[PDB]
């Protein structure tokens, strides 16, 4: 059972295919995140997901049906990004709105306020709430019912970092439920402690998908290991650039070796053999560097010095 | 054609004073000598309905009390009542009663001649085109017709080249024309009443006449009708409610070029006033145009002051102020705009006339004058009524 | 019915419209203030009635809905909603049911109050005229504003900005309220005559203020014609903003 | 085309202005085809006075007169009634029209000059018809 | 200077509205269509005072759709609270924005009243050339300040009000109130008590009006008529000589710029 | 030592919104702001612009009045939302905000090359993204050479490879010598670039230090997981010998919560025996760190779902 059955689509425009050849498999309580940056591909396959375009040459299955029934779009939840409802309504008028039209029961609407911390601005206007507060209301109108699928298209702008974890915290406890739902973000750390496999994509076509530990293991990408004082920076500096690996020399009391993570299962021995571990920070090469890494090896240039 | 000798008069004086008793008559009859005849209120002189009823042939006869009844109504051949030969001059016919479907009285080339308080009824069904005139005069030098009632005749008090002659205070009613003129130069006329007329005043190319103080109450689509007057005078005329049947116009001034119009009362009907473009420049200061749904109607684009002397007229719909304490007031009140005039010239603007766009138009003129035609606009125009009399 | 459930938002975000309330009481002040001026001073005074309601009725209709389409894609909440149970006809219909009981409110504050105000101040109006009349009255100038309300319509789907939808109700309310009528009154001038005569009553058919007119003047066509005619106004340009809203 | 048809005089037929019965006068009668409606007048002064009107300069109607040529001048036929901007008026004459000044109105131009000569008068054509004329003729004929 | 460098962007801001392009455009085409209808009729004394009523009704138009967003359309662009983190002050971000939309004013009216004497000294044979000049130079160093009058009007309702589509409301207000609700006050009052109010104060409110103390300095040569005046007729009871009808004009400027920048101080 | 605030207890409507924040700033420092509850956040950003007047403190920017002209041209403030002017280009709204700040006309050229805006200079600003609007909002911020940077959450609206671009070119200007202020609400992200975090709340600044004495300044678990292990079922008690909850989700995904005490033998236990793949020594983050502090003065933790 997949949520998503994204089966090789290839959505034009008119000449100018902007979306090539997309082939997804969204699981069913899996968290999975579309990034994009040259190309139109992740507004095109977020719109496809909905009822709101076509696919010209494939076929999309959202929860096993097509995309535009009315049967797929009382189960699935969606925020769009920088949403800015009717500014003279109020946020308790405005959720009742929306349960409304997806059918929810009006007893939703007061807990689903609760829920998303809004107790005390609701019967205030829109207008006068702030951008993250907006978030709390777009956040609580795609909960409405009982969803089993959310389009979260930058869910956490403007939003407190409580908020914002809390967010996340909704999150894991809405895909134990069976709730398989997809973020769509900019801000690439943050979202990578809740991801549970990536979709990076580039212009046209879909780079690389799969989990943060299949995109590690195939993007050979080196280890930040950042030290201070295990035992002596130029007494350890030696040891990692015969083996083959960067050691940074910084400028007082701070070890940073640069390794290539595919023979450092033996290295670390001797450095816990000579050494306290008491002050290390052993950094994986994140999704920010994962996703950098995918723009360059397809039709990319890397920005200068300091440029952009 | 028997004559008044042929019937039973009984002198009560020996001056050619008569007295007829009471006691119906028949046929024509014919005063051929200077007789001062006088009736009691019985004398119903009925003709049998041909031939004028009671010719005159003689000068000095003061017909007085008579009641004639059922006369001709062959008007070619001029069937009257009272029929009065050029020969007959200085007659008085007073306080008569007359019914019969033609002439009331009929008097043509005679001076000095006095029609009183006579009670003229003329018809009920003819179609107003062969009733007879009720008041006929036919060029009379020296008439003095004063104080009658004549009633649903045909053109009321009808005037012929007629030269010097007063009419004064006589009730017209029911008729199509209320008081007619032709060619009747050097004329007066005052105080008389015409009441529900298809025209009240037909003044028709008579020059140099005075009429004033005239009341017109509820006639049909001709207040005065005024064509080809010139050094004219009408003052203190109260016209009011002519009702449509025209359009209605208290006042309609055709080709009229020297005449005075002061002091007037124009007073709820469809227009005011029509002053056509070929009657221009004469003195209209001082009147009341109260009521009316269009005031004037001037289809020009040549300017025309209405106020001599600094002394405009009173206007209903005039909404302007009087800061020192004077009549006149102060800002000039143009009672026509240029929309106003684009109706009258072309009549498919009608169908335009409720539109915004006309609404927007009424008030571009009153912020750009460039676009302003010079009209019919009176600078003092009158803050309060000065027909304050006329309306009792 | 989804028809509904987004009609009823659209009357509890249009009531409390500031700009529509300042008009809307000013439209209601106007009819008082002209009705107190037309009979101390009721054909004449419907008549100008008639001229205040073709200015204000499409000015209230245009701003309700100049930004009922674009407003909402500049919102981003017309992105949300063709995600929800719905079709892009039961959004546009909606808001047209919901539009147009707001101005079929504002005539009945508007005339409301102007047919009290003629009731209570003539003594001796004849009534029973008046409940026929001003019926006439009411439900004419309510389609005259569904008229203006589908035109509003049609320039919001089809402009992409705010600003701009703004910019042609303007250029809407211009031309069809005192620039058609200002070249019809132009070109009878020019023409001396020339234009025909009967051509110019059939061509005051494509313009509904000016159908509106005819109906509160009662001409080579009937009544009901008029009436047929004001509803083809709505009815062409609900479907040409249906196929507008269809094409984004 | 329906201006084209001048239409006979009744006895029951009043003039558009003066408003009185047009078949008890002498001289001849003007009347205006409007192809709408057509109105009567009692003399071809009285015509000519409306005719100089800003609201019927516009107007596209057909003025028509009688043709006082092959007329009896007392009484003229319906019959010949030429059409009024091609014709000779005469004016200044002593005969008694209707309402306005005396202008006899003609077709060949030589009766016309018949009358001129006759009477004291000039002919002149239609276009030479202005409202200084018929104030200053209508003066010349009944005043003094 | 730093009240320069802020006036050429709202001299190089306020071009680029198309909306003013159009109406100041319109400007240009009324002032030549109603001269040369002045020039048809030939008059003088109608073609001046529906010239000055012209401008009153688009001079304060082209001032208040400059600068009805000058003070909070920039607070809640966010580019205001940026500003005052440059070496400036609240009083150069003002008079550098009563200069920068007053330049364009002064070309506003100069391309209109400038049309319109090149549609008089080329459509009217014969015409005064000095008085020409005279008349058209009275009639631009006076719409300039009446439209900067308008623009230090709108100074006020941006300072006052923190959301721009409240100024817009505010700025329509301003425009019907001086230019055709004050013109219809005074004359429901003249016309309710024919003249019998007050004999002497009514004269002195036509100075709590800029509109119409621009209407008394332009009228002052042609008098002409009374009806083409209408309310300013009130302008012939009025004591003050010609100089202190430009002053009370300049005052209108200054009480309402001062207003304008105490406003703006306490943000 | 540019931003040197000293016993500055902001009041307004007798409110007291701000309360005896000492934050002393160095002339290298990348310091971070972060506020939840209390205003502090933003009445301490006015604060240094100079915008605001300080109330029973003084505030001395770059060891001048905050409000002088000498020093306000050697700031930079990108603030949060700039929608400029959208009738300007990009090159007549640099070259605007150039005169004012005195900066050189020739810098405008060379400033919309370095931020990438070269192709969309000379278009006009209503036809920016928000992105491209933020590119012009750190265009003037650089200009001139200023000593003091203050960004107000620069990336928003951004890409992740202009994120990752405009944090070089912020650790291009600490070598230069200019101290950048980076206050956000984007904490996962900032916590690597910065040098010392100042979580102020209530008005109270909480904590302020380096994130190496924000975490020992506050007892917080390390989670060091070792993903790939061989073994797993001692794995389950071999670290709770000296109370290190060996907790997994998963196949191998033993997130044990340590203490930060016995960090050398249960390394000794993970090297001596079993062989590791990747090793992650998760460090307590900055969003981690963020709700311990907010906790510490008026927070309470929300519920299950329930925010
Ligand atoms: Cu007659
Ligand atoms: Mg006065
Ligand atoms: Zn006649």
């Amino acid at each position: 059972m997949n949520a998503v059955e994204i089966q090789g689509v290839s959505q034009r425009y008119g000449s100018m295919t902007v979306l090539h050849d997309l082939n997804l498999n969204l699981g069913e309580g899996e968290v999975l995140g579309l990034f994009g940056h040259n190309g139109a591909g992740k507004t095109t396959s977020m719109k496809l997901i909905l009822g709101l375009l076509s696919p010209s040459e494939g076929q999309v299955k959202v929860l096993g049906r097509a995309p535009n029934d009315p049967q797929v779009r009382r189960q699935l939840g969606y925020l769009p990004e920088n949403v800015t409802f009717y500014p003279q309504l109020s946020g308790r008028e405005t959720l009742r709105h929306f349960a409304r039209l997806k059918g929810a029961a009006l007893t939703q609407v007061d807990e689903l306020l609760e829920q998303v911390g809004l107790a005390h601005a609701a019967d205030r206007r829109v207008k006068t709430y702030s951008k993250g507060m907006r978030q709390r209301l777009g956040l609580a109108q795609a909960l409405l019912g009982e969803p089993r699928l959310l389009l979260l298209d930058e869910p956490t702008v403007g939003l407190d970092p409580i908020a914002t974890q809390d967010l996340y915290l909704l999150i894991d406890r809405l895909r134990q439920r069976g709730t398989s739902i997809i973020l769509c973000s900019h801000v690439l750390p943050g979202v990578e402690a809740h991801i549970n496999r990536a979709a990076i994509l580039a212009k046209g076509c879909l780079q690389a998908v799969g989990s943060l530990s299949q995109l590690r293991a195939e993007a050979g990408l080196p280890v930040r290991i950042r030290a201070s004082g295990i035992s002596e920076r130029d007494s350890w500096l030696q040891r990692w650039t015969d083996a083959g690996h960067s050691a940074r020399g910084l400028s007082e009391s701070s070890i940073e070796v640069v390794a290539v993570n595919g023979h450092k299962l033996v290295l670390l021995r001797q450095l816990l053999g000579e050494g306290e571990p008491e002050d290390i920070e052993i950094h994986q090469p994140s999704l920010e560097d994962l996703y950098r890494y995918y723009m360059e090896r397809a039709g990319d240039v890397r920005a200068q010095e300091g440029r952009l | 054609a028997p004559q008044s000798i042929t019937t039973l008069p009984l002198q009560p004086d020996g001056e050619n004073r008569w007295r007829l008793p009471a006691g119906e008559y028949q046929g024509q009859f014919t005063i051929e000598q200077p007789m001062q005849l006088r009736c009691e209120p019985g004398a119903v002189i009925q003709s049998q309905g041909q031939g004028s009823s009671l010719l005159i042939s003689a000068p000095d006869v003061l017909v007085e009390g008579c009641t004639l009844y059922e006369w001709g109504s062959d008007l070619t051949a001029m069937d009257s009542a009272v029929f009065i030969l050029p020969a007959a001059e200085r007659a008085q016919i007073s306080n008569n009663r007359m019914r019969g479907p033609g002439f009331g009285v009929f008097v043509d080339g005679t001076r000095d001649v006095q029609v009183i308080g006579n009670e003229i009824d003329g018809d009920a069904g003819v179609r107003s085109q062969d009733r007879g005139n009720g008041i006929h005069l036919f060029a009379v030098s020296g008439a003095r017709v004063l104080h009658n009632h004549v009633r649903n005749a045909r053109d009321g008090i009808y005037i012929d080249t007629s030269n010097g002659n007063h009419l004064e205070g006589n009730v017209i009613e029911d008729v199509r024309y209320g008081v007619h003129y032709m060619f009747a130069n050097e004329n007066s006329l005052i105080d008389n009443v015409t009441r529900r007329t298809r025209t009240g005043y037909a003044l028709m190319q008579s020059r140099k006449l005075t009429v004033t103080g005239n009341r017109s109450e509820q006639d049909q689509n001709y207040g005065i009708l005024m064509n080809y007057i010139t050094y004219s005078t009408i003052t203190g005329n109260f016209v009011s409610d002519v009702q449509r049947g025209g359009e209605g116009k208290a006042l309609f001034i055709y080709n009229s070029l020297f005449n005075t119009i002061e002091n007037n009362h124009f007073e709820k009907s469809s227009l005011g006033i029509h002053l056509t473009a070929g009657s221009e420049d004469n003195r209209i200061s001082g009147n009341a145009f109260v009521g009316n749904q269009q005031q004037v109607k001037y289809v020009a684009s040549r300017t025309q002051e209405w106020s001599v002397d600094g002394r405009g007229n009173y206007w209903s719909d005039y909404l302007g102020w009087d800061r020192n304490n004077d009549g006149l007031g102060d800002i000039a009140y143009e009672p026509n705009d240029n929309v106003d005039r684009l109706l009258w010239l072309y009549p498919q603007v009608r169908l335009l006339m409720n539109s915004p766009s006309i609404e927007v138009l009424r008030w571009v003129q009153r912020a750009f004058p460039v676009i302003k035609s010079p009209g019919v606009q009176d600078s003092h125009p009158l803050m309060k009524l000065p027909t304050e009399k006329l309306l009792t | 019915n989804q028809v509904w459930n987004i009609a009823r938002k659209e009357l509890s975000d249009g009531l409390r419209n500031r700009w529509l309330l300042a008009i809307s009481l000013l439209f209601a002040v106007l009819a008082v203030g002209i009705a107190w001026l037309g009979a101390a001073a009721i054909p004449a005074t419907i008549a100008s009635l008639a001229s205040l309601a073709t200015f204000l009725m499409p000015l209230i209709a245009l701003l309700l809905a100049y930004d009922a389409i674009v407003g909402e894609d500049e919102g981003g909440t017309l992105m949300l909603l063709l995600t929800y149970p719905l079709g892009r006809g039961q959004i546009l219909l909606g808001k047209f049911v919901g539009h147009g009981l707001i101005l079929a409110l504002a005539v009945l504050i508007g005339f409301g109050c102007a047919a009290l105000a003629i009731a209570l101040l003539v003594e001796g109006v004849e009534l029973g005229m008046l409940f026929w009349a001003f019926g006439r009255f009411m439900i004419s100038s309510t389609l005259l504003g569904w008229v203006f309300l589908a035109f509003a319509y049609v320039l919001s789907g089809k402009v992409n900005e705010k600003s701009s939808a703004a910019g042609l109700a303007l250029g809407v309310w211009f031309l069809f309220v005192l620039v058609f009528d200002l070249v019809l009154l132009a070109l009878l001038v020019l023409s001396e005559g020339k234009f025909n005569p009967e051509l110019l009553p059939w061509l005051l058919l494509l313009n509904p203020t000016d159908i509106y007119r005819l109906i509160n003047l009662s001409l080579p066509v009937p009544a009901a014609v008029l009436w047929l005619c004001l509803l083809a106004w709505i009815g062409v340009s609900l479907l040409l903003a249906y196929a507008i809203f269809r094409r984004r | 085309q329906q201006s084209l048809e001048p239409v006979a005089f009744h006895d029951s037929d009043e003039c558009h202005v003066c408003g009185m019965i047009i078949t008890d006068f002498p001289g001849p009668k003007g009347q205006a085809v409007e192809k709408r409606g057509v109105k009567k007048f009692c003399s071809t002064a009285e015509m000519l006075g409306w005719w100089l009107q800003p609201e019927n300069r516009l107007l596209d109607a057909k003025l028509y007169v009688h043709d006082m040529g092959r007329s009896v001048w007392e009484k003229p036929d319906d019959g010949h009634l030429i059409d009024a901007t091609s014709a000779y008026y005469v004016v200044g004459t002593s005969l008694k029209g209707a309402m306005g000044a005396s202008l006899a109105s003609f077709a060949e131009e030589q009766d016309a000059k018949a009358l001129a000569g006759m009477h004291g008068g000039r002919v002149l054509r239609f276009e030479e018809i202005d409202q200084a004329l018929l104030q200053e003729a209508a003066s010349m004929q009944h005043g003094g």
